[PDB]
């Protein structure tokens, strides 16, 4: 995922390894030079999972799920059934614990556990 | 009335319009990418979700699976709003009449005459969608999704939604006669008909065959078969003899094929007329690529506090198949003096501790994997391992410590063998970056639904939650086991 | 339409197609009507091509190296011609040139700073509508449209034109 | 400002009344019927050449015993008036005259042709004629002339064929000359000013030309049917440097996949030949997949590369850029 | 084609008084004021007069 230019050759350089003196020498295909790393890295990408390209309002994929909702629960300033539960951490703890929003209009509470 | 009644319900429904806006806005922090935003701690990026209110409207055009549920709501606070047509207008108004009567007409039909239209969502557009706040003054190239989509990007595909201010009455602009011919043109076209005539056409001697014989069961033109031993008829008079009971059947499937409300919703639901063809065409076995299962949670769950909540977090976080790639951030082939081509894969604390996972164990669920699959790669030898570290010592990256590592030794012999880049970057690299490391290799997705009445009852409460497995050899012979 | 999305409408034809008239049946969407203020364009018989070299364009080199440090690329009817040092003076020189009478009228000019280009066109096959300019508006039976072209207080906006201006739907309202 | 608001709120009203004066409402099918019959038909008639006859196909013999060649001349483009011969008399062709009679309205052209076979003022045909045009009679016309056969609710752009009355419909199609890019494949065209000089560069995986384990995005492009790599084109003309040829790809975008296209595209051309040895080396390659076609054009490959490939810029650096 | 004798709706004769509703429309007088002046007090018999085609003037050159 690196390029060099050759120096008087101008040439793409190959990432060729040295079999006695263990050196990453870099080697042009027409002027033959070496020369050596001074990176040692040969590789660098951002890679992401890249499965959909361009089919986001064409296909019935998802990236983002939604959260589900339940409505065995009651509220206590809405006293309303169906709201969502999810896992999170809050403020460092060993594990996750259920949270809870209701989902009902102009109500807007959220209690843990 | 004469004055400053109209006034008000326009002061009202300019209000009444800008509140259903915000629930709706309240609805898509419903996103898991949003998790850390709905609990009970302090955040300094609350403000950004706050104000932002064209990213809100830019982000319900495209990527369509979180549409679904900012239409619904919309639909859900505009009945506070179309509530309005009781208080405002005498009992003596002939669309009153007409729509308590239910002679022609509803109250739908006489919001968007007097206060507003609504909302404006169609099936799949394509390369624009509309703003909020359809004016004049919004039709600038870059803050507009109408000519640019963005500025930082792959919006080619778009899902519009509108909602317009104006009624029939007002007025309405030349961009809200736009928007209101971009939506409304799904039911103007007219080569949908044969469809409700191709299905009766095939439906119709499956049934026209079946009649009422003399013996008090039904029976079959043919060969004098038996379709069943008693007709299920819910009066006790057996009046029914001699006539073709199928043949009144087809046609009662056929009329509610005919009137069937071809409205239909924008990419999850397809159509009323499409679903009762794919449940008539059972037989009709197109292909395997998508297979959905139901895993009821009836168990022992119940005697605990909040055990079907903490039963279907369980199932889904191991029957999700969750891809290496969605952990990796940065990969990276490094000379090192075994072959001396090993590569690196620095993982970040933070989104491996949310997905529930550790270093010491995401090396397991690799072994466990490459060794049982030895058979697909390029150089099958021996000395093929994978180990662990905390500090990546190289000069690639230099961000921070708090980002462990995974070395990979790539597989050597001592013998006439292949080491070359281009082998251990197309056949290599994307092994480890599909491999599984939580959950099973054929299930796409599970999600959690609730109904009232289901499917399959539990016949000795309430309604229960089940989750439904989506796979992609056999069906169920294949899930039972993992 | 001779042939996926084109029986729905578009904002790009805002004034050169009716978006309400459309025959129902098996060609609703493809069988579409221009608008009151519509023409077509056509093929220019004279040169634009050496009177833009006396506007602030220069022509480009050939000898294969030195490129361009920031200039942007002028295309003449979809073919190279030079490059232009600033791409808001020399577009600007152009509009007000083209008022003058001395530009062929249907020409439809655009930039754009995404694509790092200046797009000039004027092969046949555009429709055009006439927009009033601002401008010029301060030079106040008695008013034929050549009067009204020639002194550049009206002009033709074509289709790549009319995304990189403003227009105002009243005329003496907004 | 300083202008009255009553005075442009009917400004306009007297800018559309004038509109619908000198264009009025059909400005399309007049306008382009006037520029084809004085413009259109002027390089139809000369941008096809002349005509080669020769029947000798055992042994050329011109020489010999003067074997006559046949070549034409075309020229001098005359449409006349739309006229009927009427008992030896030449009479007016009204579009309602042609209309009762049952007759197709139409006017024929005549060009000058010249032959010759050692070593005039044909007719070729009749097109039809759409009324209230340039050479149509119901031109210029006098407010008491036009009140013998024509309508005042009628107006011109519709043919009189001899069934009945045809117009025209815009027929839409897609823009010329402009770079399409597609979607997969990742084609970027070039639409032709001439005959068929198209130019598809393609972004795909090289299923031809691999070991069956490389098989990643190369670059290579369709120009005449030939399949030849870009970075061999590139070094067929203009820049003769690899380290020279990223300028004109110089974008400045994250390197993340597209260098190993990149390296990819290179690799495959060094594969083939020599890039980089000579200047005559790398033309070779060119001039040897233009001949292996079924229907191979001149085979001066140096004089190609100007008709053929991007007829526009004339200089041969200058076509690397683009 | 001409102006018609009768009323649609009412019945009033209304094909005499075109030429001097032409006549009145001549000077500077509105057409909402030229009816007035004819005696025509109902909106039905008025609309006749404001809103009809002269067409034997464009039929009668040929
Ligand atoms: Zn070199
Ligand atoms: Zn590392
Ligand atoms: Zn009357």
């Amino acid at each position: 995922s690196t390029m060099k230019f050759c120096r008087e050759c101008n040439n793409i350089l190959y990432p060729k390894e040295d079999k006695e003196q263990k050196i990453l020498l870099y080697a042009c295909r027409n002027c033959d030079h070496q020369e050596v790393a001074d990176n040692s890295c040969v590789y660098r990408n951002e890679v992401h999972h890249s499965v959909s390209e361009r089919t986001q309002i064409l296909t019935d994929v998802a990236s983002d799920p939604t959260l589900p909702r339940t409505k065995a629960v009651r509220c206590s300033k809405c006293q309303h059934r169906e709201a969502v539960f999810f896992q999170a951490t809050a403020r460092g703890e060993e594990g996750m614990t259920l949270f809870f929003v209701c989902c009902n209009p102009n109500c807007g509470h959220r209690w843990r556990e | 009335s004469d004055l400053q009644s109209r006034k008000n319900l326009t002061e009202e429904i300019s209000y009444g319009l800008r509140e259903a806006e915000q629930v709706c806005n309240k609805q898509q922090l419903m996103v898991e990418s949003w998790r850390d935003f709905l609990a009970v701690n302090g955040e300094d990026k609350e403000e950004d979700s706050v104000s932002d209110l064209a990213r809100f409207c830019y982000e319900r055009q495209k990527s369509a699976t979180l549409s679904e549920l900012a239409v619904s709501a919309f639909k859900d606070a505009y009945r506070d709003v179309q509530a309005l047509a009781y208080r405002y207008g005498d009992q003596s108004n002939s669309f009153l009449i007409m729509s308590k009567a239910g002679s022609k007409g509803n109250i739908g039909k006489l919001v968007q005459h007097s206060m507003c239209i609504g909302l404006q969502n169609s099936a799949v557009s394509l390369s624009f969608g509309f703003p909020r706040e359809l004016t004049c003054a919004a039709w600038n190239d870059p803050n507009s999704p109408l000519r640019g989509a963005k500025g930082k990007t792959t919006t080619e595909s778009y899902v519009p939604y509108g909602v317009i201010e104006n009624s029939f009455l007002t007025g309405l602009n030349p961009l809200e006669s736009f928007v209101h011919s971009v939506t409304s043109r799904d039911s103007s076209f007219s080569g949908n008909a044969d469809l409700p005539g191709t299905l009766s056409r095939r439906l119709m001697f499956f049934m026209r065959d079946i009649y009422a014989a003399y013996d008090g069961t039904v029976r079959n033109s043919f060969g004098n078969q038996l379709v069943q031993f008693t007709y299920e008829t819910d009066g006790p008079v057996e009046d029914i003899t001699g006539e073709a009971l199928g043949s009144l059947s087809a046609c009662a499937l056929s009329e509610a094929a005919y009137s069937a409300l071809d409205q239909p919703i924008s990419l999850l639901e397809t159509s009323p007329l499409l679903n009762l063809k794919n449940v008539l065409e059972c037989g009709s076995k197109k292909g395997q690529r998508e297979q959905t299962m139901s895993l009821y949670l009836s168990e022992y769950l119940s005697k605990k506090k909040h055990g079907f909540e903490y039963g279907s977090l369980e199932i889904k976080n191991h029957l999700e198949k969750l891809s290496f790639s969605e952990i990796v951030s940065t990969s990276m082939i490094i000379f090192s003096p075994l072959s001396p081509w090993v590569c690196h894969f620095h993982i970040s604390e933070k989104v491996l501790k949310r997905k529930q996972l550790s270093a010491e164990s995401v090396v397991s669920s690799l072994n466990e994997q490459y060794k049982s699959r030895n058979r697909e790669l390029k150089l099958d030898i021996v000395d093929l391992d994978i180990q662990n570290t905390n500090h990546c010592s190289s000069d690639d990256q230099a961000m921070k410590d708090d980002n462990v590592c995974i070395t990979v030794t790539v597989v050597e012999a001592s013998k006439h063998s292949v080491l070359e880049l281009d082998a251990i970057r197309l056949v290599l690299i994307p092994f480890l970056l599909d491999s599984p490391v939580k959950g099973d290799q054929g299930i796409k997705k599970v999600n959690i639904l609730w109904t009232d009445r289901p499917k399959a009852p539990k016949r000795n409460l309430k309604v229960t939650m089940y989750g439904d497995r989506g796979k992609r050899t056999a069906l169920l012979e294949t899930c039972l086991p993992i | 339409q001779q042939v996926g999305d084109a029986r729905y409408p578009h904002p790009s034809h805002w004034g050169r197609v009716c978006f309400l008239s459309t025959p129902d049946g098996e060609n609703c969407g493809l069988v579409k009507n221009m608008s009151l203020l519509g023409l077509v364009s056509t093929q220019s018989l004279e040169s634009v091509v050496e009177k833009l070299f006396a506007c602030g364009m220069e022509e480009l080199m050939d000898d294969t190296c030195t490129p361009l440090f920031g200039k942007h690329k002028v295309l003449l009817n979809g073919d190279w011609v030079g490059l232009c040092a600033d791409s808001e003076s020399f577009v600007a020189e152009l509009k007000s040139r083209r008022r003058q009478s001395e530009l062929p009228r249907e020409m439809e000019i655009k930039r754009d700073k995404d694509d790092n280009e200046v797009r000039i066109f004027t092969d046949a096959g555009r429709l055009l509508r006439p927009l009033l300019v601002v401008e010029n508006l301060q030079k106040l039976s008695q008013y034929p449209f050549d009067h009204l072209l020639d002194h550049g207080i009206l002009e033709l906006i074509g289709i790549e034109e009319e995304e990189d201006c403003n227009t105002a739907w009243g005329i003496k309202q907004l | 400002s300083e202008l009255g608001e009553g005075f442009l709120q009917s400004f306009c009203k007297k800018a559309a009344t004038s509109f619908f004066d000198k264009y009025g409402l059909i400005s399309h099918q007049l306008n382009s019927y006037n520029y084809f019959i004085e413009h259109g038909l002027q390089n139809v008639f000369q941008s096809f050449g002349e005509m080669l006859v020769e029947p000798s196909f055992d042994v050329v013999k011109k020489k010999d015993n003067d074997w006559r060649y046949a070549t034409v001349k075309f020229g001098e483009v005359t449409v006349e008036k739309p006229t009927f011969f009427s008992d030896d008399k030449e009479l007016e062709f009204l579009p309602w005259h042609a209309r009762l009679q049952n007759m197709t309205y139409s006017a024929r052209i005549k060009v000058n042709v010249q032959v010759e076979v050692f070593k005039q003022d044909i007719l070729i045909g009749s097109i039809p004629v759409m009324v209230k045009s340039i050479l149509c009679k119901t031109s210029e016309k006098g407010k008491e002339n036009c009140k013998k056969g024509d309508c005042a609710f009628d107006q011109g752009g519709y043919f009189v064929i001899k069934g009945a009355e045809k117009v025209f419909i815009a027929q839409e199609q897609m823009c010329t000359k402009r770079l399409w890019i597609s979607n997969s494949p990742w084609t970027v065209s070039f639409r032709s000013e001439n005959k068929r000089n198209r130019f598809i560069v393609r972004l795909s995986e090289n299923e031809k030309a691999e070991d069956y384990k490389r098989r990643e995005k190369v670059l290579t492009v369709y120009f005449l049917s030939t399949e030849i790599p870009v970075w061999l084109l590139f070094f067929a003309l203009g820049v003769s440097s690899d380290k020279e040829a990223m300028d004109l790809i110089a974008f400045d975008g994250d390197d993340a996949s597209i260098t190993n296209s990149l390296i990819a595209s290179i690799h495959v051309a060094d594969a083939v030949c020599e890039a980089f040895r000579c200047g005559n080396n790398a033309l070779t390659y060119v001039e040897q997949q233009i001949k292996s076609t079924k229907f191979p054009p001149a085979e001066s490959v140096d004089e190609c590369l100007h008709l053929y490939l991007f007829p526009g810029l004339q200089s041969l650096k200058k076509k690397a850029r683009f | 084609m001409i102006i018609p004798v009768r009323c649609f709706t009412c019945g009033k004769v209304i094909g005499n008084k075109w030429d001097q509703y032409l006549d009145l429309l001549q000077l500077d007088y509105t057409e909402g004021d030229a009816l007035d002046a004819l005696q025509l007090v109902r909106y039905c018999c008025r609309r006749m007069l404001m809103t009809h085609v002269d067409l034997i003037e464009k039929l009668l050159n040929y």
